[PDB]
């Protein structure tokens, strides 16, 4: 013996050096399992192993070749590995042969004789040849699971390779005679679609799911070929089994808590008129009306129209003064506060531009200073961080001006304790500002201050 | 094409009854040739349909009685058979994802239901990767299955949006609301 | 709720119990963003462009309010005076049954 | 006005009176599984009896 499964790593070991004396593949000489599956029941899988490999070592050197030939040449593509796993264990009629020899035996249950006497259908009836050649593709089955768990491709090609090569190996052991797979299909397709009546309110429900009954027949005959054939015992019958787990699947699915319930809305209202169900979820999703927002549009265009009238401007002005630079938003919020009280600012960045040239006139004509030069030209791309400057925040707090601008936001305050918006503003001074000819511009603390605080008060 | 699906069941009978795999077996697996009953072109699947339609054509077409229909089929040979089928914006079918404390609720539709089967049906059909031989019992049946869903499609949406007095043909088109 | 009735000394946001309402205003509620307030909340007694008020006409004689906040947030907040004076009052004669025939 | 439970019970039984093959109880138990507390309430006010 050579096998060795160990639980704590989840793996199964093969003396390989009592194999043939290569220490190459003893360094990874471990088959992994990851499947829960296979996870819970690596026993058989080894027993399975010890029963197939001490008849002769051909077989064991076979499996040599397997091993040998996935670690030398990982490299496969799905054509490439079905191919390679047809030459080196699936046309070796010799393991056909030992393998048929070995399991044949055991056989003693007999159905021939029992069932003389029952009733059966001519579809559904078995017979035992049938049973012996289910046996007999289920030991190979189990044999070679640890391979095809050693597939080391995508898990969706994983699980369409192992189909593949399982319902291959099925007609492979009847000789390409493509009948024992049509026989099982119809033992599920019986199974299922006996409860076609009877539970109708559940057979309407799910369709609301994307379920039906043959998508779920074609699903379940998948589950069955893959999952259930690996657990099987010789000298023992298969129907039983294979109806039992039926019935419990289907049952399962039957009793289950899905997590998005569903209700389709009817057809249409009875009553027709002045209300309905589908009127009512469509007034849930409404959209905006459209009369203030063309009253808005219509005044930001008036409002243009009179600032371009006003000072006789160009467009040279507007070249000459825009520079080609973007849109930072420290601007546009300056230019959203201050025209607020008329109108509100709106997304097209030529009418913005008109509306900061307005910004620079008007509050350059005023006794303003530091906020049109800081408007005209560009911004630093980033915010400086700074402290609480609490000494500069104490200047401007016991100055008059924020007292009087809290008189007027005196009965709102925990909003302002817990944001400080005032000081939010108050904190534009850390950020930088360069020139149109890139000199960094140099700004008074406590004039932007009391600027900004003159602007807040002039809104 | 389900839009020609009601031309053709009139132009030949027992559409619905050629297009199916019905299959037998015995009980180790050769199969029982049940054709007696059955006519001589019956149970061959859609795949083989489509192949010898030319042929099929002029077994069970009346000259004095369908003589309109088959001169029509004739200029028109080539939309028989599609290959990609449409699906308008869901503006005109909404749904709402609104959620309650019982759980999440979703209201759609009735058309939803249809449009979300065929796409798990064809979805279910491409796995296959590997050259084999796909036993017919598994693939073919499917086939028949998802044409009966796509006719059924284009009745919903004829009865529901257009034909109807509350349809979209006569309250939104010949008349109208009005600010 | 904006200051409809009174001036700031009392920020009575709806008519008193027995009052009769005006301009057929009961009462208009105006969204508040975190982000822009500054140029938002300098004037509450009068209207802006994005409001939502609620029309009715009459005597109001019957008001009930329910409540879902714990009462310590509620004790601070300014705006919402006369609701904390309401139900304040309203506990107080459930409170009364409790001990009247108890 | 006792309408909806009676519907609601026929429609029970006919299911489980077209069983085959499968053992009973646990359908005569699936039966009397679904019973909700506001059941008559919701059944007749949405069918505006």
């Amino acid at each position: 013996n050579y096998v060795s499964f160990d639980e704590q790593a989840r793996d199964i070991n093969i003396a390989f050096d009592k194999l043939f004396g290569r220490d190459d593949i003893s360094h990874m000489n471990n088959f992994s399992i990851n499947k829960r599956s296979y996870y819970n029941c690596l026993d058989q899988i080894s027993d399975d192993l010890n029963l197939v490999l001490n008849k002769y070592n051909d077989l064991a050197y076979s499996l040599l070749e397997i091993r040998y030939n996935m670690a030398t040449k990982e490299n496969y593509t799905h054509m490439e590995f079905y191919s390679d796993i047809e030459r080196l264990f699936i046309k070796n009629e010799k393991l056909l042969n030992v393998i048929s020899d070995i399991v044949e035996e055991e056989y003693d249950l007999d159905l021939n004789q029992a069932s003389k006497g029952k009733k059966i259908n001519i579809e559904l009836q078995v017979t035992d040849n049938l049973n012996k050649i289910y046996l007999k593709s289920s030991v190979l089955m189990r044999i070679l699971i640890p391979i095809l768990c050693d597939f080391n491709c995508d898990d969706d090609i994983n699980e369409v390779l192992v189909y593949d090569i399982f319902k291959e190996v099925i007609k492979s052991f009847d000789d390409g005679k493509k009948n024992a797979l049509n026989k099982l299909y119809k033992i599920i397709y019986s199974r299922v679609f006996e409860t076609k009546y009877s539970d109708v309110v559940i057979w309407t429900y799910l369709k609301n799911m994307s379920t039906d009954l043959m998508i779920i027949v074609k699903d379940y005959f998948k589950v069955i070929i893959k999952k259930i054939f690996p657990k099987l015992k010789h000298n023992s019958s298969v129907i039983s089994y294979l109806d039992v787990v039926i019935k419990q699947k289907l049952k399962y699915l039957f009793t289950f808590k899905y997590p998005i319930s569903y209700k389709p809305l009817k057809a249409e209202t009875t009553d027709d008129e002045e209300l309905s169900e589908q009127e009512r979820m469509e007034i849930n999703l409404l959209r905006n009306d459209q009369g203030n927002s063309i009253i808005n549009e219509c005044s930001i265009k008036q409002e243009i129209a009179k600032i371009k009238k006003k000072y006789n401007v160009t467009d040279e002005v507007m070249k000459e003064f825009i520079n080609g630079r973007e849109l930072n938003s420290i601007q546009i919020y300056l230019v959203k506060i201050y025209y607020s009280n008329k109108f509100k600012v709106n997304s097209n960045k030529n009418d913005i531009f008109y509306l900061l040239y307005g910004m620079t006139r008007e509050l350059g004509e005023m006794n303003f200073s530091i906020i049109p030069e800081i408007l005209s030209c560009a911004i630093a791309p980033n915010v400086r961080k700074m402290n609480n400057r609490k000494k500069l925040v104490d200047k401007i707090i016991h100055s008059d001006k924020y007292s009087y601008l809290l008189k007027s936001y005196l009965p709102i305050k925990n909003i302002l304790d817990k944001n400080n918006v005032i000081l939010q503003l108050m904190t534009i001074k850390n950020a930088k500002f360069m020139n149109k000819e890139n000199k960094e511009v140099d700004f008074s603390t406590d004039h932007l201050a009391e600027e900004v605080l003159d602007m807040l008060l002039c809104i | 094409n389900p839009i020609l699906f009601t031309i053709i069941k009139k132009c030949i009978p027992s559409i619905n009854k050629i297009i199916n795999y019905q299959q037998s077996i015995d009980q180790n697996g050769e199969n029982i040739d049940l054709t007696e009953e059955i006519g001589e072109d019956d149970y061959i699947g859609l795949v083989k349909f489509k192949d010898n339609f030319d042929d099929l054509l002029e077994k069970y077409t009346d000259k004095k009685k369908y003589q309109k229909e088959y001169d029509f089929l004739i200029e028109n040979h080539d939309k028989i058979f599609i290959n990609k089928l449409p699906v308008f914006s869901h503006k005109l079918r909404p749904a709402t994802l609104l959620t309650g404390s019982k759980g999440k609720v979703l209201a759609f539709d009735e058309i939803n239901n249809y449009y979300n089967f065929v796409i798990e049906y064809i979805n279910q059909i491409n796995e296959g990767v590997v050259s084999d031989d796909s036993i017919d019992l598994l693939l073919l049946p499917l086939l028949y299955n998802m044409q009966f869903y796509a006719n059924n499609i284009l009745t919903r949406i004829i009865s529901e949006y257009l034909r109807g007095k509350k349809g979209f043909l006569r309250k939104n088109i010949m008349g109208s609301r009005i600010n | 709720l904006l200051n409809l009735y009174g001036d700031n000394e009392n920020y009575k946001g709806f008519p008193d119990i027995g009052e009769h309402i005006k301009n057929q205003i009961i009462a208009s509620r105006r969204r508040f963003d975190y982000n822009t307030a500054l140029y938002e909340l300098k004037n509450l007694n009068e209207m802006r462009d994005s409001d939502t008020p609620f029309f009715a006409d009459g005597k109001i004689v019957d008001i009930e309010i329910f409540s879902n906040v714990p009462e310590e947030e509620l004790k601070v907040q300014k705006y919402n005076e006369q609701v904390l004076y309401y139900i304040n009052k309203q506990k107080e004669f459930s409170n009364n049954v409790y001990q009247k025939l108890k | 006005l006792l309408h909806p439970l009676l519907i609601k019970f026929s429609k029970g039984t006919y299911r489980v009176l077209n069983n085959r093959n499968s053992n009973k109880f646990e359908k005569i138990k699936t039966i009397f599984s679904n019973i909700q507390e506001g059941f008559l309430v919701k059944k007749i006010i949405n069918n505006e009896l």
